[PDB]
């Protein structure tokens, strides 16, 4: 069959799972005077799920 | 008189007290802040030069031109004045005595034409000076009882003059537009959403649309100046960003120095997830950072009175001069 | 070997604690990252009290942050000293209590009070010997009141022999912010009587009097009120973190203050408050600190100490002082004003001296006073309640999440008994 890349591997945090790298850091962002908040690729579902 | 041997001493309390003249052809390479005067000297082989005396009281504001031809320094005492020295001849080219209590901050523009000396907290009279003559260009009233930590200018210019920015002692960060048309300065506070950090050292980007301010909270607050807003913050180093200076590589990189003596590289266009490579280490608590000459050496100044030279390709440590506090 | 677990609840509790962790971290030399950078060796002697040692030398606070609205969890970590806190401790809801005591305590508590206990159980297990728990919240809203008292109810049934510090702000006499504020306080004080081993009483409009008159700040920031509270919350535990001439832990403060179990509400003042324009001219001495200590306006409560007698008081001195000077000054204020102190308790004021002053001051003192004058505050909250409850105004919301009117009537059962039990010692 035709080989395709797995689409789930695009997450930067998943590039090395089960390794202890304490110097990995999390960024934040501000939206025009709004509340500064954590920047993830999909942080909304981690924050408040869906529905 | 009596012959003077090597003189040592730097005020580690204030930020950016050791900075290097970008042109090393002269006998002077390094400038450091003492109590009453400054020390101009050379980097490698310690043969110090004249201490530019002439201040009545303790120095608490330092700046130098990006071209290396002019230096500016204020004092804290009752007879408060900010004076600009020339480096070609050890002489004070300019004197300005209109601040009453103390000088807050002093900065030069991207080109050597403009001075910002927004410097008081009681009367708070923001000044913008020119370097062609010793006369005022722009005047403003800042705030009663507010302290200004650090100020800088943008490399983006329109009609031959630049626009500056300053940090207050608290959260707020004010952007100022100065013009040659009528000398009317326009100020705007940045819309800090919830980022309320104490700003340690700010500097603009290469394009000038963004300004990066390293804070005490070990992160770089990015401010876009066309919208006058805060965009994102990125934590760099395990200590607060005492010093911040744009990288000479030409990209969107910026060299920063943490509280733990780590000189790291911060990329503006980067992912949310970042890995903090130390990029060599400095034993002291780094508060000042500069580029010495064409040899690729960064001069870093610490709160413990240590000045260190760190070359690139390869990376080696060479201590220069220590000083007790 | 004694440690304190800190819990912050609501909009008011999170901002007070963030300003508290702003102040208590710098006096031990911990930067916003967690690395020690202090210039003294005594700062690292007691780091365990408020910080957990981690890998790489980072120190993480023993702080649990709770709220029902996710906006405040942006408000804590994005401010100064916001990155010290553990992201696992950032436990929060999604809808917000919305100033309802019923929502915080009955409906929205049940999906979150299980989760906040798992963080507290994890933090209590990691400790070796808990001195006590310390919470800071508001009695005006619903997130820090209904859910805040719910944790206090569920933590005393698990740890009954440990102390419970509550730093709770109350409704104000003059001007307020929430309409249903008497409803939220009367329910919360009803819970706070039996479980909280000691309570600290705060209100914003006493701090407004302190900021405008003593500190003389022209336009005080909303966080400038928090710095007065934060200096206190560091001052109660000042003897724990540092050595001193007279050692007084949280238990010795507790066992000396309360004569009877139900009189655990205290009013607190902070002594060395001087404006920056006159800080050069002020000489900081023990007679100077004590004179500012016992002043009515220096208290952080709306209750005037002149109205009701001081049942028992305590002072926590920080800095280099003389034991004879401190002891003879506390005897002077009792003998000069004996009508304002209770007669059947000799030696009302118990003082403690710590040899490490706070940053920027060579001498400091935090004053705790248990007096019957605070019954004027609780009666003032109660008289606002009986006006609204007699017509069942703003009650269809509270009964919406499950509680009945019987719990409202029982709220005034213990509130009016509390003010009557305070009253029997004033005469
Ligand atoms: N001193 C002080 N008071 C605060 C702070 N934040 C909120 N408050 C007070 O808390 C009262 C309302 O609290 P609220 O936000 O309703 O609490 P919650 O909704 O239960 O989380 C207001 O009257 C404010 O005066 C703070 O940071 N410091």
């Amino acid at each position: 069959r035709r080989q395709l890349h797995t689409p789930g591997d695009a997450d930067p945090a998943k590039e090395a799972l089960l390794t202890w790298k304490p110097e990995m850091r999390v960024g934040q962002f501000v939206k025009n005077g709004g509340l500064a908040q954590e920047n993830r690729v999909r942080g909304h579902t981690l924050r408040a799920t869906a529905g | 008189p009596l012959v003077l041997r090597h003189i040592a001493g730097l005020n580690g309390q204030m930020f950016g007290a050791m900075r290097s003249i970008p042109n090393s052809r002269g006998p002077y390479n390094i400038a450091q802040i003492s109590g009453v005067s400054v020390i101009l000297g050379n980097e490698n082989n310690l043969a110090p030069q004249f201490t530019l005396r002439g201040h009545d009281d303790v120095i608490t504001a330092f700046a130098m031109s990006h071209g290396g031809s002019m230096l500016a320094t204020g004092q804290k005492g009752s007879n408060s004045d900010v004076i600009v020295w020339d480096v070609a001849a050890c002489a004070p080219k300019y004197k300005f005595q209109e601040h009453d209590v103390e000088v807050a901050t002093v900065s030069f523009s991207a080109d050597d034409r403009l001075l910002l000396s927004a410097s008081c907290f009681t009367d708070a009279k923001l000044y913008v000076w020119d370097m062609a003559t010793g006369k005022i260009v722009a005047k403003h009233g800042l705030e009663p009882g507010k302290r200004i930590t650090c100020s800088a200018w943008s490399p983006a210019l329109a009609n031959g003059r630049a626009y500056t920015c300053a940090t207050a002692a608290g959260e707020e960060l004010a952007l100022w537009t100065v013009d040659p048309f009528t000398g009317m300065v326009s100020g705007q506070k940045v819309v800090l959403g919830t980022v309320r950090r104490e700003y340690t050292s700010l500097a603009f980007s290469a394009d000038g649309a963004w300004l990066y301010g390293g804070t005490t909270s070990a992160d770089v607050v990015t401010v876009n100046v066309q919208r006058a807003s805060v965009q994102m913050t990125h934590p760099v180093c395990s200590g607060g960003v005492g010093a911040l200076l744009l990288s000479p590589d030409g990209g969107g990189a910026c060299l920063v120095g943490g509280r733990d003596g780590s000189l790291s590289t911060f990329n503006a266009a980067g992912g949310a997830w970042r890995e903090l490579r130390p990029f060599a280490k400095v034993p002291g608590c780094v508060t000042s950072l500069s580029l010495s000459a064409d040899g690729g050496a960064f001069l870093v100044g610490t709160a413990q009175g240590g000045v260190y030279r760190l070359d690139r390709t390869s990376l080696q440590l060479h201590t220069i001069s220590q000083a007790q506090q | 070997m004694r440690e304190i677990v800190h819990i912050q609840g609501g909009q008011c509790g999170n901002q007070i604690g963030a300003k508290f962790w702003e102040v208590v971290s710098d006096e031990h030399g911990i930067d916003p990252t967690g690395t020690y950078h202090g210039d003294s060796d005594l700062q690292l002697e007691r780091i365990n009290v408020y910080f957990n040692e981690a890998t790489g030398g980072r120190y993480v606070p023993r702080a649990i942050l709770m709220d029902l609205e996710p906006g405040t969890m942006d408000s804590v970590r994005s401010g100064p000293y916001g990155q010290i806190f553990r992201p696992d401790n950032f436990v929060f809801g999604q809808t917000g209590a919305g100033n309802n005591w019923a929502k915080g305590h009955y409906t929205e508590g049940a999906e979150l009070i299980d989760s906040v206990l798992d963080v507290v159980r994890k933090e209590a297990e990691s400790c070796d010997c808990l001195q006590g728990f310390q919470v800071c919240h508001s009695l005006g809203g619903g997130t820090g009141s209904g859910m805040g008292t719910l944790l206090i109810s569920k933590i005393r049934e698990e740890y009954p022999d440990r102390m419970m510090l509550t730093f709770s702000v109350v409704p104000s006499p003059k001007v307020s912010d929430t309409v249903v504020e008497p409803y939220n306080a009367t329910l919360s004080v009803h819970q706070l009587v039996e479980n909280a081993d000691e309570c600290m009483v705060l209100d914003n409009e006493a701090l407004y009097d302190i900021c405008f008159r003593t500190l003389k700040l022209t336009t005080p920031t909303f966080g400038d009120l928090n710095h007065l509270i934060s200096a206190v919350m560091s001052g109660i535990t000042c003897c724990l973190r540092f050595p001193g001439q007279l050692n007084a832990d949280l238990r010795k403060l507790a066992v000396n203050l309360i004569p009877f179990p139900r009189l655990h509400f205290f009013m607190v003042g902070f002594t060395p408050l001087t404006s920056r324009g006159s800080q050069q001219y002020r000489a900081l001495t023990v007679p100077e600190l004590t004179q500012q200590m016992w002043d009515a306006k220096n208290m952080m409560c709306a209750a005037d100490p002149r109205h009701g007698r001081y049942l028992t008081a305590s002072a926590l001195f920080r800095g280099r002082m003389s034991t004879k000077e401190v002891d003879e000054q506390m005897l002077n204020v009792q003998n000069k004003n004996s009508s304002y102190f209770v007669e059947w308790i000799p030696n009302n004021v118990k003082s403690s001296v710590c040899d490490i002053p706070p940053k920027g001051l060579k001498m400091s003192a935090t004053f705790i006073g248990n007096s019957t004058a605070i019954q004027e505050m609780f009666k003032r909250v109660s008289e606002q309640f009986t006006a609204m409850f007699r017509r069942k105004a703003f009650l269809h919301w509270y009964t919406g999440e499950g509680m009945d009117e019987m719990e409202f009537t029982e709220a005034e059962s213990n509130m009016n008994d509390l003010v009557s039990e305070y009253q029997q010692y004033q005469d």
